[PDB]
DNA sequence: TAATAATAGTTTTTAGTTTATTGGGC
DNA sequence: AGCTAATAAACTAAAAACTATTATTATG
């Protein structure tokens, strides 16, 4: 865990945010609010347990507790909800903006120091462990608070103060026809870990394209599967963390709730004497398995100890070259092992030495693995995956041992096999050409389950109670027309090459 | 079901310990519903919530016959639970709150039934006799000692065994720290000695236990332990 | 006289049960 | 022209991890 995330959005309640160079372009307030909607939807599906708030500045009215003028808070730091989405969308649009300007003011003098006070106080309100005091704001101009030198000085003083307090903030470039005026008033006063300010950005060219994009995932935090241990012989033991860099996600379980109250009704379940109508007890339980006629009775710890073979841990078997593993031999999704000094101190040194040595030897680690108590231990192989970096020196692959599992004899399922049949080499060349026609470079993040996407689409659609639900796009459908036009007549050429001209492959 | 349930349960328990037989006679249905909710096959309540066992310890009513009928169900449940717990082979000897709570339950329940006329008597004998080492100020041993002290009588004709082991374990228990454990062990001492004397005095083999149990330790005594020796 | 140390309270996977399930039959 | 079996999916309980706190003893 080690902290949580929270963002607060700041919108200039002025008239510059309520115009457009051309009607094809929305107002700054318009694309800001729609990007806010997209961000909130993403947070709900991704990390709904975070904190989000909305505050406005420059408006005529105000709502902050300290009651600084022009400082109207809209929403406080809370887990996002569809109600907030509705509150935002009631003013999102070419007329909802007018509704907002009617029921709410816009355009007045203020001090950025005041909004910084308000946001700092809002930070003070939250109490859970917190890690990312990210602040987001939206405008296309900087100099209005540089107009008053005293206002500029106090604003930059408070900005330095909040930077000292660990607060991090980010601004979106908005389309100002005369240029946002980078480097004039903000990047010297705002918090940046890097400098790319080169163009005063007459347009809104910054990272809205990423933010408006909707993501659909869960992004489970880095949680150690176990600090399980490797028993070398009987006493040489090291502490290593267990991880799964891939973990099959699935649709969240439903919650059974009422009809007219919609309340999730608790469901107590028990067992009673059917022959009597009385009541039975968990102690009054006996499991049976009848093979033919004889009935055999087993109990709780009776069924437990049959699963008992050894203590949960890793028991080294030996070493074998990596090549001696058949690729088609697969059991289930692989695991990953990372060292740790939390329990066994110096175990990281041993892990590094083993990784380097076995990488030199090109050998695999054979070991007996017991996940937890009362489980049959299974043999596994630890292939050393070296940490690989990129042009950005980011870990495209972390260091450690990828944990692949070794199937047993029962796993092997033989099938009715046939003889070996060969093919003419010219047909093989035709296949090579046809493959080259439709070849491409695979990338892992280029594909996704459309079924869960459609599930989400429906979920937020009924949440947003529109006329129609959003339609997900299947990225797993082949481009049949594109592939066919890309191949040409080679398809039918090989069809007559191999398949009989009179007999189609269809029966 | 959390600290709310914990505090409410202790409140009502001490209420019965205070309010004793004035109007608290609308509890038979309450007792039945508590027994039923125990039969919830999902043991999701925490061990701390298992002081519901002390709930079944009930004396504020006349203890109607229906409570007697359900008492056998209760006892069987406790026996199954305890035999499940004490099996350290399954590496689940964890009954920290369970043991003392079922102890108090048996304490306030045995006042009506379970005379020394059946096998379950020696069963629960063996169950308690197992009193592997403990920690955390040793609450469960004190609970067991208090239970035995209150109901040493029911263990007749089968408590004479293990007499040396019982005596030495009681000695060390009253010699250990946590003076509350000391006095609980002392009470167990007096109850045990009283019961063994009563059963020996009308025995026929009394000389065997006599010369094999008592004068040697008594002489070897010669601290508050001296008072126990004199009583012995 | 008063600080520290095992402890449960949330998720989180995960590993058994349950079910409605297209094919042949003749 | 009548007949039904593996089965992934769903549904459970169950077990661990990972925080978050505290019944205990020196000790005056």
């Amino acid at each position: 865990y080690s902290g949580r995330d929270s963002l607060i959005f700041l919108v200039d309640a002025s008239k510059a945010m309520f115009e457009s160079q051309s009607e094809d372009e929305l107002t700054p307030f318009d694309m800001s609010i729609q990007c806010i909607q997209s961000v909130y939807i993403s947070k709900i599906i991704s990390s709904d347990r975070d904190l989000l708030a909305v505050v406005f500045y420059g408006t005529e009215k105000d709502k902050n507790s300290v009651n600084f003028k022009n400082i109207y808070v809209l929403q406080e730091l809370d887990n996002p909800g569809a109600k907030r989405i509705l509150e935002l969308d009631q003013f999102k649009g070419q007329q909802g903006q007018k509704r907002f300007q009617d029921m709410m003011g816009h355009g007045s003098d203020y001090s950025l120091s005041e909004v910084l006070w308000v946001c700092a106080n809002l930070f003070s309100d939250v109490q859970f462990k917190m890690s990312h005091k990210r602040i987001m704001l939206f405008t296309n101009e900087d100099n209005p608070h540089g107009n008053d030198s005293a206002k500029a000085s106090r604003a930059r003083t408070k900005a330095g103060d909040l930077r000292d307090t660990g607060i991090f903030l980010d601004l979106m470039h908005l389309k100002k026809p005369g240029g946002f005026d980078i480097s004039l008033f903000y990047r010297d006063i705002i918090s940046i870990a890097e400098d790319e300010d080169l163009r005063v950005h007459f347009e809104e060219s910054s990272k809205l394209e990423d933010l408006l994009r909707k993501v659909r995932a869960k992004e489970t935090r880095k949680r150690a599967l176990s600090r399980l241990k490797l028993k070398l012989n009987k006493d040489i033991v090291i502490s290593v963390g267990i991880y799964n860099l891939v973990q099959k996600a699935l649709k969240p379980p439903p919650i059974k709730l009422y009809r007219e109250t919609n309340e999730p009704v608790k469901t107590k379940t028990r067992t009673f004497n059917t022959s009597t109508g009385g009541l039975l007890l968990p102690s009054d339980t006996k499991r049976s398995q009848i093979y033919g006629s004889r009935q055999i009775i087993l109990e709780k710890e009776e069924t437990e100890e049959l699963k008992r073979f050894d203590d949960p841990g890793l028991m080294l078997m030996g070493f074998k070259p990596l090549v001696l593993l058949k690729k088609h031999h697969y059991l289930r999704p692989s695991l990953f092992v990372y060292p740790e000094e939390s329990l066994v101190i110096g175990s990281s040194t041993l892990f590094s030495a083993l990784l380097i040595k076995c990488l030199e030897k090109e050998v695999a680690a054979l070991c007996r693995y017991t996940p937890r108590r009362n489980i049959p231990p299974y043999f596994v192989a630890l292939v050393p995956q070296e940490e690989e970096l990129d042009d950005q020196k980011i870990q495209v692959t972390p260091p450690g041992f990828q944990l692949v599992f070794l199937p047993f004899a029962d796993d092997k399922r033989k099938m009715p096999f046939t003889e070996k049949i060969m093919a003419t080499p010219e047909q093989v060349g035709k296949m090579k050409a046809i493959v080259e026609k439709l070849r491409f470079t695979y990338r892992s993040d280029s594909f996704e389950n459309p079924v869960l996407q459609q599930h989400f689409r429906n979920l937020e659609a009924l949440a947003l109670d529109l006329m129609e639900p959003e339609q997900a796009v299947d990225l797993t459908l082949p481009k049949v027309e594109a592939m066919n036009k890309r191949l040409g007549s080679l398809v039918d050429e090989f069809k007559e090459l191999v398949y009989p001209p009179d007999y189609n492959p269809e029966g | 079901c959390k600290i709310p349930a914990l505090d409410l349960l202790i409140k009502l328990l001490q209420t019965f310990r205070s309010s004793r037989l004035m109007d608290e006679f609308k509890i038979g249905e309450l007792f039945s519903k508590f027994y039923g909710e125990l039969a919830l096959k999902k043991k999701i309540p925490d061990t701390v919530l298992e002081k519901v066992y002390e709930l079944l310890g009930l004396l504020g009513e006349v203890h109607p016959s229906e409570m007697i009928n359900n008492a056998e169900n209760l006892f069987r449940a406790f026996l199954g639970e305890l035999k499940t717990q004490m099996t350290s082979a399954v590496r689940e000897p964890k009954l920290p709150v369970l043991a003392g709570c079922l102890k108090g339950l048996s304490s306030l329940l045995c006042n009506f039934t379970k005379s020394m006329e059946e096998d379950p008597q020696t069963s629960r004998e063996i169950f308690n006799f197992v009193l592997q080492i403990d920690l955390k100020r040793y609450a469960v041993p004190s609970a067991g000692l208090r239970l035995f002290a209150l109901h040493a009588s029911q263990f007749s004709t089968c408590l004479l065994d293990n007499y040396v082991s019982l005596f030495e374990v009681l000695l060390k228990w009253c010699a250990h720290t946590n003076v509350e454990l000391k006095k609980a062990a002392l009470s167990a001492l007096e109850s045990f000695l009283k019961q063994v004397s009563n059963m020996v005095a009308k025995n026929a083999e009394m000389h065997k236990n006599k010369l094999q149990y008592f004068m040697e330790q008594f002489y070897g005594i010669i601290n508050k332990e001296l008072s126990i020796a004199i009583r012995g």
